[PDB]
């Protein structure tokens, strides 16, 4: 909710301050393995995991909208961080799938 | 020259400014009822679609014909005085334009409205293929923001740096010209704009380990290098010693959002009591802050209504 | 990356530090979703709960296995939403683990 807080409040004050916000901030996460993939052998077959941490900056874009710009930049963290939880459980889901099915089998 | 006709043209326009009691009504409305309300106003008069892209566009186009047409209607000594105000809205277009040429991205997704540089100046600049040529095309309307650009472009071709040194050099340029065009009303305001900029430069770059003297430029009222250095360490005890200025209200506040909210409300206030000085640039000064702030609240009230956000999240930011 | 979300909320994930290629183009964003994960030249692909694909089999059969995840739940809008706690808990219990 605190990610979106600023996002949704920077849409009709953005679409011409889109340019500004993306400039001061740390440039895009790599599309080829921007995330940190980890391999791990465990029962319930060899399932790979991963954690979503990458650079994106925070409270450091110069110029632009007084409050919103900086608050939107900071918000990128609340994607990253938050995403790690789902990053481990949805991969854990696929592991515990294997077990459950072989068990009842 | 002269503001005699021009002030008069603006006085009729101050009649169709949006009073406080509109935003009061609008919060109580859903998006469907908001849309019926909005259409009564002059921003409503440029409307072209119920959805969000269309609200952003109706607002912008209202600002393009009623506010961005002011520098053409005067010349000379009048025009330089009005121009400095307009220039901030032109810098926003310039920084985005400079960035579309440099990083190779399309013309689109930028701010365009007339002000001091016309639409065609931004198109001819875009299509220019040498940064130096890009710069002469910009220098055609004449303004201090060229002269500011020109010096920075001689030192560097790095995007982030041009952006910062242009802004710093530009407010410094503005200040000297403005002091030489006189009037007490403009001087008091100018001081606040620089003081607000100083505070704000310090906040945006907070904790980057940098020099605090780089965030202080002349034009001040009560702020200095030491307050900046403490502020940079993360200490907000400096704002709690800041009174005798209308930023007395920043005391005991330590959130970036409340702090920055505070500066925009203070600047609004100075300008709104410049109507006890309507002679010369005073009235226009008050007129531009109010059209800008009004436009901003209709965009926030429209966003708040569409996505069903919490009321208090926006009720506080739509009043000073 | 890409986040696959509503047009307006997709907007805020295209900002620098993050890389999004969202927007709705269907009710489960099939139009986009499929084409995009087919290459798997994005570090992460994520599908929200304002769309979420009712046939997950459709995707798996096209991407043909993936060592990177897909369809991570993000809310996809803000309206004070936090029903994505208990919803995800039951999403789990229905297809795997114990019943009710």
């Amino acid at each position: 909710q605190a990610a979106k807080e600023a996002y949704a409040a920077l849409l009709l004050a953005q679409a011409f301050d889109g340019p500004e916000v993306v400039a001061g901030a740390a440039l895009g996460v790599p599309p080829l393995e921007g995330v940190e993939a980890e391999v791990e052998n465990v029962w319930g077959s060899k399932v790979p995991r991963l954690k979503a941490t990458f650079p994106d900056g925070a409270l450091l874009s110069p110029v632009g909208t007084p409050a919103y710009t900086l608050e939107a930049s900071r918000a990128f963290r609340r994607y990253a961080e938050a995403l790690i939880r789902v990053a481990n459980t949805e991969t854990r889901l696929k592991k515990i799938g294997e077990e459950i099915k072989k068990t009842t089998r | 020259d002269d503001f005699a006709y021009l002030n008069a043209r603006v006085r009729v326009r101050r009649g169709t400014l949006l009073k406080e009691s509109f935003f009061q009504e609008a919060l109580d409305l859903s998006f469907a009822d908001f849309l019926r309300l909005l259409s009564e106003t002059v921003y409503g008069g440029e409307l072209a679609g119920q959805g969000l892209p269309d609200v952003d566009r109706a607002v912008l186009r209202t600002q393009a014909k009623l506010v961005g047409d002011l520098p053409r209607l005067v010349t000379g000594e009048a025009r330089e005085a009005v121009r400095l105000l307009l220039l901030r809205n032109d810098l926003h277009n310039l920084q985005a334009l400079l960035r579309a040429k440099a990083t190779g991205r399309p013309f689109e997704e930028v701010l365009l409205l007339p002000g001091t540089l016309r639409e065609e100046v931004w198109r001819q600049a875009y299509e220019a293929q040498d940064p130096a040529g890009m710069a002469q095309v910009l220098a055609v309307p004449g303004h201090p923001l060229a002269r500011a650009l020109r010096a920075v472009l001689r030192e560097t071709q790095d995007l982030a740096r041009v952006e910062a040194l242009l802004a710093k050099r530009f407010f410094e340029d503005v200040a000297k010209a403005a002091k030489g065009l006189d009037q007490p009303a403009l001087r008091d305001y100018l001081a606040l704009e620089v003081d607000a900029e100083n505070l704000r430069t310090a906040f945006k770059l907070q904790g980057s380990g940098l020099a605090p003297d780089a965030f202080f430029l002349k034009g001040g009222r009560f702020v200095d290098r030491v307050r900046f250095a403490r502020l940079m360490e993360g200490d907000y005890a400096v704002l709690d010693e800041l009174s005798g200025t209308p930023f007395s209200g920043l005391s005991g506040v330590r959130d970036l959002k409340a702090l920055e909210r505070g500066l925009r409300c203070v600047l609004l206030k100075e300008a709104k009591k410049g109507v006890q000085d309507p002679l010369g640039v005073g009235l226009v000064l008050a007129y531009v802050k109010e059209r800008e702030w009004e436009a901003v609240r209709l965009r926030l009230l429209a966003r708040r209504a569409y996505f069903g956000l919490p009321r208090a999240q926006v009720e506080e930011e739509v009043v000073c | 990356m890409a986040v696959i979300a509503d047009p307006e909320t997709a907007q805020g994930f295209r900002l620098a530090g993050l890389e999004g290629y969202g927007a709705s183009s269907a009710e489960e964003a099939q139009s986009l979703l499929e084409t995009l994960v087919e290459r798997g030249g994005y570090a992460l692909v994520a599908v929200d709960e304002a769309l979420l694909p009712d046939p997950e089999r459709a995707v798996e059969r096209l991407m043909r296995g993936r060592d990177l995840p897909v369809l991570l739940p993000i809310a996809g809008l803000k309206e004070a939403f936090q029903g994505h706690d208990v919803e995800g808990y039951m999403r789990e219990l229905v297809r795997k683990t114990i019943g009710f």
